[PDB]
């Protein structure tokens, strides 16, 4: 694109066409910077952009043990467990003071337990005091499984898939997901010589972490986001990364805002008698929609990613409940064992 | 004749309970379902969220001339809703936002929605990307001395962040803002309410049935029987005899401070309207 | 072990080949280890409790071993099973391809072998109760 | 705002309530063995104690879990006075293990009576200072 | 220190997993934890019975078949095309409808070609 | 910000104080546009928006 060299002091690439004759015009995304407007002419931006993050889409994520506990909160399990206990000993206090019993400690765990599960009982409480207890807690189970049910009736009708990543400030929170850009560049160069309060938290992360979160070329970078099931963020030029989430497969995504603003720009020579009327044609593309128009075509008309039949629910999903049945089978036998060794 | 009382009642609570399970699986999926607005597309198919320009300037100008699908759709909304969606002032419109409850949206540059998003009220929020891109500059008289190092001045400040540190300073640093999908405690507070208090009601029974083991007919019963059957005759021959069984409204609102006027305000009864 | 498609006679091992999945069998493996264990060692002390019938225990202490083997196939069935569906869903969602997984007679085998060694321990149970009560 | 703490001072007020009823009912059990009456003393209030434990043994528990480590902290001096009864000095007995086995010693009623009003001095604050966090977590 | 045979054992646990038992119920403690775990296992596989299929029952009544061209024109998880010449394909390419617009843009770049030959090939694709 | 009046073909404002001399240079938030770029030279923007 172009850089001068630090020894023949000699442009290369597009900036060198233009300061050595053998270029008129360069109609070309090249970034208006500070060493090159010194050396020729730019116009006004034709596109704005920045540096940006991509991550890989988000998927179904799949389940983990305790997956099956979700449709209600972690705060109301508990709240459901102590609860247990909390009318259980109510149970127990009632029935033995001012009695009408059957209803021991180890009578009103099963009580409680028999009436939160929904299968009835083998005995229910006889005194008036003993039956606000159960009939109460009898209202509180019709209302906590009919909301288990029921939003679990919801998760399985909306699949609502969510990005961990939604701001530069969110990696900068985390060392989970390992970020980092190119090894050379622009973008390798802004995180260097940054100073804001962010960019050099995240400058001091990517130059330590081992393995090297820098790759070598882009296509590495997108590959490396691609085969590291969410767990590796590209920092790139929100032009290209806008692009990558149009190709196939449409495994990427841009998440943020970003992070710098810089442009791309028509360059002349400097003295040129095109410096003026380019000057001129791009603000006049600009506010008739014509730029804007190019990017719909280019990047997402062109764009071979575009823009149901709920599956019956596998075994991971519930295979939880599985591990505990089977660890309350065998922790049901080593009670036996000791009830026998004890008696 | 005792199965059969106890065979209805259940019929009852069957279609109950099941009817108590299923609107709530329709309330939490219909709250699931939505999606808020973060595209300009999202607002030119939802056209159930007003939204609007102010009433001069280069934003309304901006849809007025364009050609764009999803531009020349969000004019032809504008120009014609009735009343008039577009605001005279800057201050006006971010009124209407705070005012409206959401069902009104505005359209404005990014530098004021970035900056009245930082300030109190914390009211707003921005959403979706740019629409357009333009940008500011520093104007020179095109014959000056001074617009080629002013020029080279601009691209020395954006490089070395100063125009980045300058922006997190007045929008950010001066704002006066900051900066799960299960089912949360708060939804079901009400039943550990009645939990608990269902459990300490029950132990002050639990005192005054052990007050009166410890302690311890026609006469009762027929002055008990006597005075809820006046009463019953009462409070029925009350109400049927009475024109206060259904306050009625349809009044009409208005979208300024939710003005109220009613115009059928009524109450009625099954004789006296 | 390779078929029809590049169709290698070579019956590749598990540990000398490197798909994520067959990383994810080998958390299932010990389970159906822990099974054949338990069988061989609740099937060599039923037949102690055949020979030297003067202690009764051999055939109750055979009877668990018989049962906390059907309970490692339990967990074993479910952990293979559950590997297979987790990597059946961390794959790229592409309508131009398919994916089709299947079970054969080895997966049947084990699972017919929790019936026989659950149906052992519940006859071994019983017939230890016929012998405490002689 | 309703949350897991503020749950588990709203338990707490309803237990305490019986944990008063508990020295109540043990001030009134020591006074009239007073005015007699053995062995009725020893087996009405042998019944009681171990719930008063386990009740405050439930609270060591619930706090814990609520990461309520000040409100846990004010029930650690109750608690170590309750193992020290049962591990160490548990009135041998041969049975449900308390104030039974022998009555009129006359130095144990004086040790008694100071506990029944020692208890009742720490409940009626905790009912307080329990119904305090209530309607302050419930407020904050 | 019976109720519990193993063809009352395979009758308490059938009554459970239909959530209808009315039976004896375990009393020793080792007994009622695995009374206690199974329990809490059909309480997560009845409900997960009915959510599944209240997500299924939903989701078909989602269901909106194609009856205009602006469905067409959204839902591009359908394919659509003409005749690979005629007044049809020439419709689209000239026109300055937004609907049509939109559909000419889809077709003109699709892959494979969603453009068949002959009415009675568009016929047999369909 | 400044704009020209049609009839006059005059301008009016911070654009209006540059074309006619009252001002050396605009720091504000002044928009690039096409009718102010004929008459006014801009540099490159400090704020994209
Ligand atoms: C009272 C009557 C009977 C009641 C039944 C009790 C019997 C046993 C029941 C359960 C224990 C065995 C099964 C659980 C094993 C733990 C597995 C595990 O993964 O543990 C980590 C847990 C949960 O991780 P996850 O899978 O949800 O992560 C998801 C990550 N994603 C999404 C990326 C996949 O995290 C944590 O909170 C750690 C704390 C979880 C406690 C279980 C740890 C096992 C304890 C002892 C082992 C042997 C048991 C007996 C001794
Ligand atoms: C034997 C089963 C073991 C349970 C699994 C262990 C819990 C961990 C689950 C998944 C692993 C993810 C861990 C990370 C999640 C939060 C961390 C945690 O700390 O994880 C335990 C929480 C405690 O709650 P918390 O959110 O307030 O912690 C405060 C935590 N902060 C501030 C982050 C909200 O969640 C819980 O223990 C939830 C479980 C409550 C226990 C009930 C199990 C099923 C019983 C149902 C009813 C039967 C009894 C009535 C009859
Ligand atoms: C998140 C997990 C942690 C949960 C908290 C764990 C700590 C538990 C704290 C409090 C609850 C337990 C005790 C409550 C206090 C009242 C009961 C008590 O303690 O008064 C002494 C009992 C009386 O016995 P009785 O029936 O013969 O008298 C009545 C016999 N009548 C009526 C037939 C004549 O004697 C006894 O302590 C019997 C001892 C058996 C019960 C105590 C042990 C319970 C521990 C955990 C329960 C977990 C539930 C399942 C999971
Ligand atoms: C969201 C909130 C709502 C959802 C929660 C649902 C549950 C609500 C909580 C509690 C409701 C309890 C259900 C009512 C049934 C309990 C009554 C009962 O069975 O208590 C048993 C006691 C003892 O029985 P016994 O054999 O010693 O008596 C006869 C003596 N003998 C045989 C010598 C002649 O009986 C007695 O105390 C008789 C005196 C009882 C007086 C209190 C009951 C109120 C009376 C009329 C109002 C209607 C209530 C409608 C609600
Ligand atoms: C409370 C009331 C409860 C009562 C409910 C009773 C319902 C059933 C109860 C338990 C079922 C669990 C046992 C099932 C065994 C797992 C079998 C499996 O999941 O893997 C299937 C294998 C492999 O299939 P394939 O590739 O060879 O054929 C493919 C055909 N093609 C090529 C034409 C496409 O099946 C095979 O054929 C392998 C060779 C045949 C041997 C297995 C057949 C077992 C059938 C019956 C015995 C099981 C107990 C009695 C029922
Ligand atoms: C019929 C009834 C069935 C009974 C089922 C019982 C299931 C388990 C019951 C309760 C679990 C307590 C959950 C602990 C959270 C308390 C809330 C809190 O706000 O506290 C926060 C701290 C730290 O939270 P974390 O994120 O590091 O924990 C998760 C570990 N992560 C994320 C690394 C995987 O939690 C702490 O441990 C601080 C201390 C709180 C609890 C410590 C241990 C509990 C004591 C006895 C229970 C034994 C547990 C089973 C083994
Ligand atoms: C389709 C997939 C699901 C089903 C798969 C089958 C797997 C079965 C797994 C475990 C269950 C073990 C089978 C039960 C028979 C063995 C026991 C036996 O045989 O002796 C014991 C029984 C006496 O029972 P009880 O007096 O304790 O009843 C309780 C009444 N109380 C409490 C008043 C004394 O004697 C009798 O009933 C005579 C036996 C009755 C004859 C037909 C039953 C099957 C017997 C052998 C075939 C094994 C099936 C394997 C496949
Ligand atoms: C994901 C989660 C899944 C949720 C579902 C699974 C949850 C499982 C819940 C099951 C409900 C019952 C749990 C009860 C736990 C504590 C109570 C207890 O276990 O009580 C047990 C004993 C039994 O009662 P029993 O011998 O009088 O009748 C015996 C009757 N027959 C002779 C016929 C055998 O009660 C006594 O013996 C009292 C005297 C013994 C001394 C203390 C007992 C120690 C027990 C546990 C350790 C306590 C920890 C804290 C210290
Ligand atoms: C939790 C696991 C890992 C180990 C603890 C379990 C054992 C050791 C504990 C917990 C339950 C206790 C019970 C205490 C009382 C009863 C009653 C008695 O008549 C026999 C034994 C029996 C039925 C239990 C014996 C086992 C016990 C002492
Ligand atoms: C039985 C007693 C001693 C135990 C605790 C009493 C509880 C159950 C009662 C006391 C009065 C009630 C309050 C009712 C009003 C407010 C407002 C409500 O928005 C939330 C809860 C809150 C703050 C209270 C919650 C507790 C409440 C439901
Ligand atoms: C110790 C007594 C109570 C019996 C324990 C039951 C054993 C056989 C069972 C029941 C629950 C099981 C665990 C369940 C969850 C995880 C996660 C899974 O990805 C692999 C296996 C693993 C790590 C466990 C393997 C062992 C397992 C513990
Ligand atoms: N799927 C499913 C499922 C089946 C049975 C029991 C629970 C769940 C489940 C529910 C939820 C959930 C969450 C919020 C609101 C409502 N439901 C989530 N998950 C789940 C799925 C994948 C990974 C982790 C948890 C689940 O696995
Ligand atoms: O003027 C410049 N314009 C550039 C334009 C682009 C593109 F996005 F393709 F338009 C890119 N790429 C970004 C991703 O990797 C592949 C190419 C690099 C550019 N560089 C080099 P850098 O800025 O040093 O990184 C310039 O110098
Ligand atoms: O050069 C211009 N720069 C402008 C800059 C801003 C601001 F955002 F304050 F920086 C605004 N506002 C928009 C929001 O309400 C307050 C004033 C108007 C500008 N206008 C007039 P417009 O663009 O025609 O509306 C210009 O002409
Ligand atoms: O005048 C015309 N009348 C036409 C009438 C018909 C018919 F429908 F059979 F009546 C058809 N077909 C459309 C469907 O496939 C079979 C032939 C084509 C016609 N065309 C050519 P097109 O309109 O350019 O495609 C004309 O020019
Ligand atoms: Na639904």
């Amino acid at each position: 694109y172009g850089a001068r060299d630090a020894d023949t002091k000699i442009w290369n690439g597009m900036v060198g066409e233009l300061v050595y004759g053998k270029a008129d015009i360069a109609i070309a995304p090249l970034t208006i910077t500070l060493v090159r407007e010194e050396v020729i002419d730019f116009s006004k931006p034709f596109m704005s952009l920045g540096i940006s993050i991509m991550i890989k889409k988000p998927q179904k994520s799949k389940p983990g043990v305790f997956s099956f506990l979700d449709p209600l909160a972690y705060e109301i399990w508990m709240c459901i467990v102590f609860a247990y206990i909390g009318v259980s000993v109510v149970l127990f206090l009632v029935s033995r003071f001012s009695p009408y019993n059957e209803f021991g400690i180890f009578n009103s765990l099963w009580f409680s337990l028999g009436a939160f599960m929904q299968q009835g009982c083998d005995i229910s409480p006889r005194s008036l005091s003993g039956r606000i207890v159960g009939g109460v807690w009898w209202f509180f189970t019709l209302i906590i499984i009919s909301s288990y049910t029921a939003n679990l009736a919801a998760f399985l009708t909306v699949e609502r898939m969510v990005s961990p990543i939604e701001s530069a400030e969110d990696l900068s929170k985390q060392t989970e997901i390992a970020y980092g850009t190119l090894d050379s560049g622009s973008t390798k160069e802004f995180f260097r010589r940054s100073k804001i309060a962010v960019f050099d938290k995240m400058w001091t992360y990517m130059r330590s972490a081992e393995p090297s979160v820098f790759v070598r070329t882009t296509a590495e970078g997108v590959a490396r986001v691609r085969k590291s099931k969410g767990k590796y963020a590209y920092l790139l030029e929100s032009t290209m990364n806008e692009y990558i989430e149009q190709r196939k497969p449409c495994d990427t995504m841009k998440v943020g805002g970003n992070l710098d603003s810089k442009g791309y720009g028509i360059a002349t020579p400097k003295g040129s008698s095109l410096g003026t009327p380019v000057n001129l044609a791009v603000l006049k593309l600009s506010e008739q929609g014509v730029l804007d128009k190019l990017k719909n075509k280019w990047w997402y008309d062109k764009g071979e990613c575009g823009a149901e039949k709920t599956s019956a629910l596998s075994l991971s999903n519930v295979a939880g409940v599985f591990y505990i049945l089977v660890g309350g089978l065998g922790l049901a036998m080593l009670v036996a064992l000791i009830e026998f060794c004890y008696k | 004749s005792g199965r059969i009382v106890g065979g209805v009642w259940w019929f009852f609570t069957l279609i109950i309970i099941s009817s108590y399970t299923a609107n709530l699986a329709a309330f939490l999926t219909v709250e699931r379902m939505v999606s808020p607005i973060e595209s300009a597309e999202d607002l030119s198919k939802q056209t159930e969220i007003a939204y609007g320009t102010l009433d001069s300037g280069s934003t309304k100008e901006f849809f007025r001339r364009s050609k764009i699908a999803v531009f020349d759709k969000m004019w032809t909304y504008m120009r014609s809703a009735e009343p008039s969606v577009f605001v005279r002032t800057t201050a006006e419109g971010v009124a209407r936002v705070r005012k409206s409850k959401g069902k009104y949206a505005y359209l404005l540059e990014s530098t004021m929605n970035e900056y009245i998003e930082q300030r109190k009220p914390c009211d707003t929020m921005k959403v979706g990307g740019n629409l357009d891109s333009k940008g500011y500059g520093i104007a020179t008289p095109k014959g000056s001395s001074l617009g080629t190092p002013v020029n080279l001045a601009v691209l020395k400040l954006s490089e070395q962040g100063v125009l980045d540190k300058l922006k997190n300073k007045w929008w950010y640093d001066k704002g006066e803002c900051g900066a799960t999908s299960a089912l949360s405690l708060s939804n079901v507070a009400g039943v550990f309410y009645i939990l608990v208090g269902g459990l300490g009601l029950a132990m002050l029974v639990a005192l005054i049935e052990f007050c009166y083991k410890s302690r311890a007919g026609r006469k009762a019963l027929t002055l008990l029987s006597s005075v809820f059957a006046v009463c019953g005759l009462g409070l029925l021959g009350i109400a049927v005899s009475t024109d206060y069984w259904l306050y009625l409204e349809e009044g009409i609102i208005l979208p300024q401070n939710q003005s109220t006027e009613v115009k059928m305000s009524l109450h009625s009864g099954l004789w006296r309207v | 072990c390779f078929l029809a498609g590049e169709e290698r006679g070579r019956c590749f091992t598990i540990e000398y080949v490197m798909v994520n999945v067959l990383k994810m069998i080998r958390s299932a493996t010990p389970f159906p280890l822990v099974s054949l264990f338990f069988m061989f060692i609740g099937f060599i002390l039923s037949n102690i409790g055949h020979i030297r019938p003067h202690r009764t225990i051999l055939a109750f202490v055979s009877g668990i071993f018989f049962i906390l083997s059907g309970l490692s196939l339990v967990v074993g069935l479910v952990l293979y099973i559950s590997s297979i569906n987790d990597e059946m869903l961390n794959r790229t969602k592409d309508a131009e391809t398919y994916f089709n997984y299947k079970y054969g007679w080895s997966f049947a085998f084990a699972a017919i072998s929790f019936l026989l060694t659950e149906s052992a321990g519940v006859m071994s149970v019983y017939l230890f109760m016929k012998r405490y009560t002689a | 705002a309703f949350t897991f703490a503020a749950f588990c001072y709203m338990l707490t007020l309803v237990l305490c309530a019986s944990l008063i009823f508990f020295v109540i009912w043990h001030i009134i059990a020591f006074d009239e063995l007073r005015t007699d009456n053995i062995e009725r003393i020893c087996c009405l209030l042998r019944k009681l104690v171990v719930p008063e434990y386990s009740i405050h043994g439930l609270f060591c528990l619930m706090f814990l879990c609520a990461a309520e480590w000040v409100t846990l902290g004010l029930n650690i001096p109750l608690l170590f006075y309750h193992l020290w009864r049962y591990f160490h000095r548990p009135a041998d007995g041969s049975e449900v293990m308390y104030d039974a086995v022998s009555i009129m010693n006359a130095d144990i009623l004086n040790y008694c009576q100071k506990e029944s009003w020692c208890k009742l001095a720490f409940y009626l604050l905790s009912f307080f200072y329990y119904l305090y966090s209530m309607v302050y977590t419930l407020v904050s």
